[PDB]
């Protein structure tokens, strides 16, 4: 459950990411893969090679998805029925890999936007994350 | 924890490089303001009650610094983690009964705070060699548990 | 995020639950205590004997605030702010502890209301609980 | 924990009254439907699309035979928990990358089967018990993390 402080927190920093949000996407995918292999499972279909113009692409995709769950973070599970759809009923992803993609995605905030990633602003983003991988995890339609 | 002799150079060229100062207490401190319910088990270093009252303590700074010394020594010894951290392992568990979940939180903060200090330095393979070595440490302070 | 179907199957069971809640409420207490005494490190002003007019007492308290926040489903967060004061603010609860009470409160239920206790009545609950639990552990005023 | 001798047989006591053709079924189809992420280690199995499905799935009925048959292993093995659970440690970690707390929660999801079979039979007491070796077995099969 976000504050209304970790709503301007997430705001606040997803600003500041603007036109990077597809290449922060693309990185958290490749430290992803990177450090926790087990996670490539998923994407057997997927040129997974470094630079892959296949992960960048998805990337964007990734990124593209939390824009949207931060223009409705109040109306997340609404927004994200999709995405809710093939991760929680088609996919079946285990969440523990939604812990890692929202690590690596912190890594790469924090390896970028320095200045932006104060404690408090690495709590609410940590919350936010949690949020949508709940949302994205449970079936609820 | 098995590291390949390019991903142990990495990760020992990178460590050289830490601030031993700070990055403990950082990292210490932001598990403590990301994950609050871990106040819990630091009452006596008192003033937590806000994000800069928690990175401004004396208590997490010094502490902070104990905790990075104990990663020192992991890294010192990545072939006997169990060994090393066999006194650290039995205070964390037998005594605070620390749920081992926030040793996998501290060792990520940790990573954030590493990535945090060294920016695009901290690659994604050097990222991966670090997760090795913070798990590592993770599962020898719960061995007491296993 | 309970569907439809989830809030049914919580509305139907507890329902079930009656004049037994505080009974319920005061052995899944105990369950825990027994089962995981780490837990009773939160209670040291309760007198944790066994039969205690206190955990009694304190099981209706707990079983209590679990209908409020079924009668407040769709509006846990608001409803529960003063539980996530207590639970989040003041006692720090560790996450794991309300694992284990849920994890326990399965427990009584599936051994009192068998019948009940269906695979999906089960999940729902599961649902429930996690949903209670991240309301009164989330710090979000 | 160390089971106490009271403990040890009150445990094997219940254990002999379960019913081996149908518990572990019911645990399995549980896991499946609780925690529906389970279902992808068993795509081969067919049928999982309901609660109903699952249940009456003869493929989860059978293999839950199997995962029943290795607890009521380790319960005639408690001082050897790992010895006993060696093998299916390398085929859940090594081979299959079970996440380990899966196993924490199915075993969970047999005591909750325990509770449903034996109503008040099933006491704090006993349940604690059960606690002890359900903890014992998870850890057990998650040996070639640690
Ligand atoms: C914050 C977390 C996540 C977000 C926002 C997210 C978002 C998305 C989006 C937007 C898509 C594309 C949907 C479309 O085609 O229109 C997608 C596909 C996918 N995601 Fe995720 N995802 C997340 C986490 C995960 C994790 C943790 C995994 C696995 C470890 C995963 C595996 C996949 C897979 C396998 C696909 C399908 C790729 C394909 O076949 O094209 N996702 N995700
Ligand atoms: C994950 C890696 C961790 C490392 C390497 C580590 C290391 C240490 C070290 C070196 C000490 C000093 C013990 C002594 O002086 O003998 C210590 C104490 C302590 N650690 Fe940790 N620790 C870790 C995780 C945790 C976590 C997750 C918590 C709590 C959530 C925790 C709570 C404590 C507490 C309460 C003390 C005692 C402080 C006091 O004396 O008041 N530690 N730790
Ligand atoms: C579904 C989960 C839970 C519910 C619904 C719940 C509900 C409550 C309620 C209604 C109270 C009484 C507050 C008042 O005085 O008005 C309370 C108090 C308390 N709860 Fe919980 N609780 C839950 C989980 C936990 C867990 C997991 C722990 C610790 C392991 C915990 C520790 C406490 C403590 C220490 C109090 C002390 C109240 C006092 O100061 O006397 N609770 N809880
Ligand atoms: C926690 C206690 C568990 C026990 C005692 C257990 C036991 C077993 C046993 C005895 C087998 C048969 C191996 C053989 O015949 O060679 C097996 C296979 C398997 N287990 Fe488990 N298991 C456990 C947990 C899990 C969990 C949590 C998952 C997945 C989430 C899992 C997935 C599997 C799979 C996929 C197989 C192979 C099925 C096949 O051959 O098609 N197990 N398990
Ligand atoms: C609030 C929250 C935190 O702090 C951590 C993880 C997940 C969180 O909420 C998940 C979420 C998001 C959006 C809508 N509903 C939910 C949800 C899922 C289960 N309970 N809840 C709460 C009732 C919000």
């Amino acid at each position: 459950v976000l504050s209304p402080a970790d709503k301007t927190n997430v705001k606040a920093a997803w600003g500041k990411v603007g036109a990077h949000a597809g290449e922060y996407g693309a990185e958290a995918l490749e430290r992803m893969f990177l450090s926790f292999p087990t996670t490539k499972t998923y994407f057997p279909h997927f040129d997974l090679s470094h630079g892959s113009a296949q992960v960048k692409g998805h990337g964007k995709k990734v990124a593209d998805a939390l824009t949207n769950a931060v223009a409705h973070v109040d109306d997340m599970p609404n927004a994200l029925s999709a995405l809710s759809d093939l991760h929680a009923h088609k996919l079946r992803v285990d969440p523990v890999n939604f812990k890692l993609l929202s690590h690596c995605l912190l890594v790469t905030l924090a390896a970028h936007l320095p200045a932006e990633f104060t404690p408090a602003v690495h709590a609410s983003l940590d919350k936010f994350l949690a949020s949508v991988s709940t949302v994205l995890t449970s079936k609820y339609r | 924890v098995h590291l390949t002799p390019v991903e142990k150079s990495a990760v020992t060229a990178l460590w050289g490089k830490v601030n031993v100062d700070e990055v403990g207490g950082e990292a210490l401190g932001r598990l403590l303001v990301v994950y609050p319910w871990t106040q819990r088990f630091f009452e006596s270093f008192g003033d937590l009650s806000t994000p800069d009252a928690v990175m401004g303590n004396p208590k997490v700074k010094a502490h902070g610094k104990k905790v990075l010394g104990a990663f020192s020594d992991g890294l010192a010894h990545l072939d006997n983690l169990k060994g090393t951290f066999a006194t650290l392992s039995e205070l964390h568990c037998d005594k605070l009964h620390v749920d081992p979940e926030n040793f996998r939180l501290l060792g990520n903060v940790l990573v954030c705070v590493l990535a945090h200090h060294f920016g695009k330095e901290f690659t994604p393979p050097v990222q991966a060699a670090y997760q090795k070595v913070v798990a590592g440490v993770a599962n020898a302070l719960a061995h007491k548990y296993h």
